């Protein structure tokens, strides 16, 4: 009854799947029928074997505490922590492996140092001399104090500068201030095992304290170190959508999100014996194209095509045109392996973090990265002959996308509208005048999965549409700016199509989307780099700026950390998708409320999209009256 | 309080006002009275141009307050402030019209009042043509008065029109600033709403020249936004009715420059306190540019006075030649690394000098910041040095880099001609020139011998090497596109110099790289790219397209030209070659004589005379010009044999290519010994007693091809 999509290409292949005989995430999830209510509710747990114990979510009724005696309230705020802990762990072991790569690289090695003046001011940051110092002896110290920040027991952690002082002293003052990262994730698990913590605040502030060591030193870190190896993202077209793949080229699919193997790959689909090769197999040439944030990283650099988000990886597969699925981490639904096992796609698993049975192995040699990618894509080019071409089914749908709005590329954009003999240049302060002003109501960013229990990118495409409409710039990262960029909101057109009078003001003054994707989920660090930008140059707290994010279909519980972080830095979120948190009524006034007394904002569980849309605006007009703007 | 707030407020008192003198009028005179401006086809224009209806008669002007009522909705939208901004315009236009409808001769001289329709006609075709660049309406208070003179004097040089409303129109009478419609310098009223009078002037003009109609108003603000050139200027305390009429300025698309503390929006309301430099930012946020650029060094500077021939016996000062170390440098550099019009001289200044002319050394050091300037740029700014430089009249410029030459005269400084003005013709031209890529200027000029030393190794030759190794790696094969540069056409009209990556620009300054870079600053530039396509002869270099652009640009005076050639169909030669190639028939080879070297060629001429036999854009056999990198190139007379023809040389120009030559030699098998081969004026200099010389050392040439 209910729609499965939005996108034309996206139902178009759900036919071919019906047709073909082959499951789908739909399909699994029609399987599921109704779900547990306990579990949707967070009020099972599981952490000890006297158990599995359920009490009930409707306080004074049913079942009221588990064995060991933990309240409703105790299992709810437990189980949240928990993806805390677990979302922050996939960011954690993500900016871990960029940092060992930042500390390998060397001047003729397969991973350099490609931006010389991002280095230098990150090494201020980390005390790191860079005067007359070689380049790499700075990178290598650089690498070893952000590592420092992952396991140190002893002293502080290093924290970016944007971050604002009042938010730091806020913090402590709490009793949130975080420490190091693979520390808090450990604390957290700590806490939750059984006979230990029992209150909820004590619960949700350490799930807070955790999320920090993501947003502001893990994803931070990340990103940070991404741009150093790989290059700080500039303003770049790409197209977007399935039809992005070619029939008479070879299709090689990056999904996933380690950047170091989907960046070895662009390296290698262009050495001439790679080239060449797929010319002698009869194809036109060698069709990269990416998914999810590997997909986005590689298009915020180098412009990759981005064949589609979250829920589409069944559905590329599905075309009978993917000669090559090389996946890294996170987010690989393991249906593919028995989804490819229905076409000639090679599906090929790379990290020893992720293997998936009946899948290829193909370990990324991180020692030779180069090599290493250049054998995982022969092997996607050779199979290329087993393609079957009267099966293959390619939508003609691909829609245009500006993409590479890096913290330092929308500063450079603003310049344009900077006087030279007023203003100062390479500052934020345009951004934060069309704010104060009042010509732009606020700034929201829109993240976030795709989630069965949401028609696909159907919250994301109305949430951003309204934010723009009522003059709200909009930066997106993930899923949610890949499902702006197949709708074609990350276009220059989109402003006077979309926007109100002021954004599409600000959007001609600036030659600026409306929307701007920000890069992958990691990237999401470049938003707190913006935000903080803002308020330290207004003399302000985070806080108190008209600012708000936006998760309208996430899943992940990378989403539950990033959602979290974001609320304690100072941004009030709202979510598309109501977590399980509804059994524990003190979690709830906490997430919902008591929220705002601590760190100035506080959650939203909004599954309306045009609901939402409204709330934001009046907390946005809201705290732009306490500020007086 | 807020913005919006603060405008809303404004345009609500706006209205209160037109409530109240409409109630003075149709108490004295009824409903029925005329109401009218001396000489106006439009009636009430602001009223005209949103809703294409004439107001007559009272009774219309007190229902006109409708329309200020309907364009105030109190929302904070970027669209209602507009609207809000139009409302307090209206507002305006009624309480003004009022003021004529109470009394037959409301303003009287000094104060202007209204503007009459002819007047709008002998003022609006000067703002087509430019010849006014645009107007200053200027109204409130400044803090002294001659604070205020100076800001409108400096409006009236630059020849644009300036409207005062206001308290400066006393403070302008007491700064001595003279008034009048052929003085640009014109008073409305003292009260706020005559501003009014000068937006009834941007729109009439696009009820005139536009030929729009009435109730057009959307076309109207985007004639008033895109045509005429308008800015306000606020100074003084700023009130809320003042803001709301600020909105309006905004609305017809005239940025608002203010100095009192406001919330800024980007391109349309500023706050610059320092009032010296207000006229620039009002300049810049209304994109008005002057025609021509402000120098302050006193000496006279035009195009017509580069290419003067400076005798020794009028210079003053001469720096470079062999005779003195002088260089000239452009780096980019950070925002924070360079201090806006910094300019220093270090060293011996020119007063210090009282002698006879002497030589000193001459480093030019150029530090440029910009946003989107790159590494690849720095040899196009170095390049306009050269013309920056030779257009001031009594100092001349040749070379490029670190051999270059400059002679000052000694009528510049018997005119007060100085080491300083040096800087504040750069630092002002690059700006002019390159408005978009660069933020700021510093120039510093050494003449000290050890800062000289302390920056040619250490910042100018490594700028230097990084730059001549980009271009050692490429080939001529390997590239596709050859650019076209016709800069000296300006003595030289049929001249058009093809540059590629084995063949430099003859002047040795532009490369191909360099010419690629000018075409991506400037596409209205001189370098222009010529795809390499319809290639009929790779030996010598004849392309069809190639011939195609030549024969355009020097409106067909050359018809066919060989790169690779100077004996078949050569490029022409200017005026600026560094060297000179000339014919000997004996040697079966060519002589090669340099600018600096000054005695006689065995060929019977010097280079005075041999540069009137190869330049003026004429095609001449045998003869060419080239710069000196160009000697050691690979296709250096490909067709004819290459650098194996060369038998005659200064000393100068051997030691200066022994490295270079020697390795292009062994690349053509010719033993390590070649560049000793060639004949020097050490050894002879009559063909007579070099042909034996060639004899002695079995050159290669001889037993080469005769060349014709
Ligand atoms: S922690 Fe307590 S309520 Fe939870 S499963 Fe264990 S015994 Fe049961
Ligand atoms: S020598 Fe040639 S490239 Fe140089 S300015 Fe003159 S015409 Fe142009
Ligand atoms: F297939
Ligand atoms: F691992
Ligand atoms: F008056
Ligand atoms: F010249
Ligand atoms: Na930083
Ligand atoms: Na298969
Ligand atoms: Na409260
Ligand atoms: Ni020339
Ligand atoms: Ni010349």
């Amino acid at each position: 009854e209910k729609a499965k999509s939005i996108d034309q290409a996206t139902l178009q292949l759900l036919d071919k799947a019906k047709q073909d005989g082959v499951e789908t995430v739909w399909d699994r999830k029609a399987d599921m029928k109704v779900q547990c209510g306990f579990g949707s509710a967070g009020v099972c747990c599981r952490n000890c074997s006297m158990g599995p114990c359920r009490v009930s979510p409707v306080p004074g009724k049913g079942v009221e505490r588990g064995i060991c005696g933990a309240t409703a309230d105790v299992i709810v705020s437990r189980n949240f922590a928990r993806m805390v802990a677990a979302g922050t762990a996939a960011h954690s072991d993500h900016g871990r492996s960029i940092a060992l790569s930042l500390y390998h690289t060397s001047k003729d090695g397969d991973i350099k140092v490609k931006d010389e003046n991002k280095l230098k001011e990150v090494a201020k940051s980390f005390n790191v001399e860079t005067e007359g110092r070689d380049i790499y002896d700075i990178a290598h110290d650089v690498a070893k104090e952000g590592l420092s920040n992952y396991g140190k027991q002893l002293g502080e952690v290093t924290l970016p500068p944007s971050l604002p002082e009042k938010r730091k002293e806020l913090w402590r003052k709490l009793g949130v201030y975080p420490r190091a990262v693979d520390r808090e994730i450990a604390a957290v698990m700590h806490s939750t095992h059984i006979g230990c913590n029992a209150d909820a605040e004590a619960m949700i502030k350490m799930s807070m304290r955790c999320s920090l060591t993501d947003g502001w030193m893990g994803s931070f870190m990340g990103t940070e170190f991404s741009d150093i190896m790989f290059g700080t993202p500039h303003s770049i077209d790409t197209e977007a959508n399935l039809g992005v793949l070619e029939k008479n080229s070879v299709n090689v699919v990056l999904h996933g999100h380690e950047p170091l193997l989907s960046e070895m790959v662009v390296e290698a689909a262009s050495d001439p014996e790679l080239v060449e090769l797929a010319k002698s197999v009869g194809a036109d040439g060698i069709n990269l194209c990416g998914m999810c944030c590997t997909g986005n990283e590689v298009s915020m650099r180098h412009g990759i095509k981005i064949a589609g988000n979250f829920m589409q990886q069944e559905l590329a597969v599905v075309t009978g045109a993917v000669d090559g699925l090389i996946v890294d981490v996170q987010c690989i639904m393991p249906a593919l392996a028995k989804l490819s096992k229905s076409y000639h796609t090679k599906f090929i698993t790379t990290s020893p973090k992720a293997h998936i049975t009946d899948s290829i192995y193909m370990e990324f040699d991180e020692e030779n990265p180069l090599d290493s990618a250049k054998k995982i894509l022969k092997e996607a080019i050779l199979n290329f002959k087993n393609r079957d071409q009267s099966k293959v089914m390619i939508p003609e749908l691909k829609c245009k996308a500006i993409l590479g709005y890096s913290v330092e590329e929308i500063i450079n954009k603003l310049d344009k509208v900077v006087n030279t003999q007023i203003g100062p240049m390479q500052t934020v302060k345009p951004l934060a005048d069309v704010l104060v002003s009042g010509v732009l109501r606020g700034a929201a960013a829109v993240v976030g999965c795709n989630n069965p229990k949401v028609v696909q990118d159907s919250a994301h495409i109305e949430t951003i549409k309204g934010l723009i409409k009522n003059d709200v710039i909009v930066v997106v990262t993930g899923c949610a700016a890949q499902a702006a960029a197949k709708y074609g909101l990350l276009q220059k057109e989109a402003a006077e199509k979309y926007a109100g009078p002021g954004l599409a003001t600000v959007c001609k003054l600036v030659d600026i989307p409306p929307v701007l994707h920000m890069g992958s989920c990691v990237d999401i660090s470049r938003i707190l780099d913006l935000v903080g930008r803002v308020a330290n140059l207004l003399g302000v707290d985070m806080s108190d700026l008209p600012v708000a994010g936006v998760a309208p279909e996430w899943m992940s519980e990378k989403a539950v950390a990033i959602g979290t972080y974001v609320v304690t830095s100072g941004i009030d979120t709202w979510l598309g998708v109501a977590p399980p948190v509804t059994g524990g009524p003190e979690v709830v006034d906490i997430l919902t409320n008591k929220m705002e007394d601590w760190v100035g904002a506080k959650f939203f569980i909004e599954t309306d999209p045009h609901k939402a849309v409204e709330q934001i605006v009046n907390r946005m007009n809201e705290k732009r009256k306490k500020l007086g703007i | 309080m807020n913005l919006f707030q603060t405008v809303f407020t404004g345009s609500k008192q706006a209205l209160a006002a037109a409530e109240g003198i409409v109630k003075q009028a149709v108490d004295e005179k009824g409903r029925d009275y005329k109401v009218a401006f001396p000489d106006t086809a439009y009636s009430l224009p602001v009223i005209f141009a949103a809703t294409g209806k004439k107001i007559t008669n009272v009774g219309e002007l007190e229902g006109a307050l409708d329309i200020v009522r309907s364009l105030i909705v109190e929302e904070e939208m970027l669209d209602k402030l507009l609207n809000s901004g139009l409302a307090t315009a209206v507002a305006a236009e009624i309480i003004e019209a009022a003021k004529y409808v109470l009394s037959d001769a409301p303003y009287a001289e000094p104060c202007v009042g209204f503007i009459s329709d002819p007047i709008i006609r002998s003022l609006g075709v000067p703002l087509v043509t430019g010849d006014i660049p645009g107007v200053a309406v200027i109204l409130g208070e400044c803090p002294d008065s001659e604070t205020a003179a100076k800001i409108i004097k400096d409006y009236q040089s630059k020849g644009l029109l300036t409207c005062l409303v206001g308290k400066v129109i006393d403070q302008a009478i007491e700064g001595k600033v003279k008034m009048g419609l052929d003085l640009r310098v014109i008073p409305l009223g003292y009260d706020v709403t005559s501003v009014i009078h000068v937006v009834t002037i941007a729109i009439r003009a696009a009820l005139i020249f536009g030929g729009i109609k009435g109730g057009q108003l959307n076309d109207i603000l985007k004639y008033t936004a895109e045509r005429v050139p308008a800015f306000v200027n606020a100074f003084g305390p700023l009130s809320e009715l003042v803001v709301s009429a600020g909105a309006g300025a905004i609305a017809l698309g005239f940025p608002v420059l203010t100095d009192q503390v406001v919330p800024e929006v980007p391109t349309l309301l500023l706050t610059q306190k320092d009032y010296d430099k207000m006229v620039k930012t009002s300049l810049e946020a209304r994109n008005i540019k002057i025609k021509i650029t402000e120098i302050p060094i006193p000496v006279s500077f035009a195009a017509a006075f580069e290419g003067e021939r400076i005798r020794k016996n009028d210079m003053l000062a001469e720096f470079g030649g062999n005779k003195t170390k002088a260089w000239e440098l452009v780096m980019c550099a950070d925002q924070g690394e360079v201090e806006d019009h910094k300019i220093e001289v270090i060293g011996p200044d020119i007063d210090t000098i009282d002698k006879a002319p002497g030589r000193m050394p001459l480093g030019m050091l150029i530090k440029v910041s910009g946003t989107n300037m790159q590494k690849d740029f720095e040899p196009v700014l170095e390049r306009r040095l050269h013309y920056f430089l030779n257009y001031i009249e009594g100092v001349m410029h040749v070379g490029q880099r670190n051999l270059t030459w400059v002679r000052i005269g000694k009528e510049a400084f018997e005119k007060g001609f100085r080491l300083k003005h040096f800087g504040e013709v750069i630092y002002a031209k690059m700006l002019d020139e390159f408005g978009s890529v660069v933020d700021k200027c510093e120039v510093t000029i050494i003449t000290d011998p050890g800062k000289a030393e302390e920056l040619e190794g250490k910042y100018a030759v490594p700028r230097y090497k990084e730059r001549d190794a980009r271009l050692e790696s490429l080939v001529d094969e390997k590239v596709d596109t050859f650019y076209s540069c016709n800069l000296c056409q300006s003595f030289a009209p049929a001249h058009v110099c093809i540059v590629t990556p084995e063949r430099l620009g003859l002047c040795g300054a532009v490369s191909w790289l360099d010419a690629k870079a000018t075409l991506e600053l400037n596409p209205t530039g001189p370098c222009q790219a010529v795809p390499k396509e319809g290639v009929v002869d790779e030996n010598l270099g004849i392309w069809e397209k190639v011939n195609e652009t030549v024969s355009k640009i020097s409106q067909g005076a050359v018809t066919s030209v060989t790169l690779y050639s100077i004996l078949q169909d050569p490029m022409t030669s200017c005026g600026c070659f560094e060297c000179i190639t000339g014919i000997m028939p004996e040697a079966n080879g060519v002589v090669m004589v340099n600018r600096e070297f000054g005695a006689t060629t065995p060929l019977g001429m010097t280079f005075g005379e041999l540069a009137s036999m190869t330049g003026g854009g004429v095609q001449t056999p045998g003869f060419m010009g080239h710069g000196r990198q160009f000697i050691a190139s690979k296709k250096f007379m490909k067709g004819e044999g290459g650098l194996g023809r060369i038998v005659w040389m200064p000393k100068e120009l051997k030691d200066f290519v022994a490295e270079k030559l020697n390795k292009t030699a062994k690349e053509l098998y010719n033993i390590d010994n070649f560049a000793d081969m060639i004949c020097d004026e050490t050894i002879a200099t009559e063909s007579e007693e070099v042909v034996k010389f060639l004899e002695e050392k079995g050159h290669p040439a001889l037993k080469m091809d005769p060349i014709m």
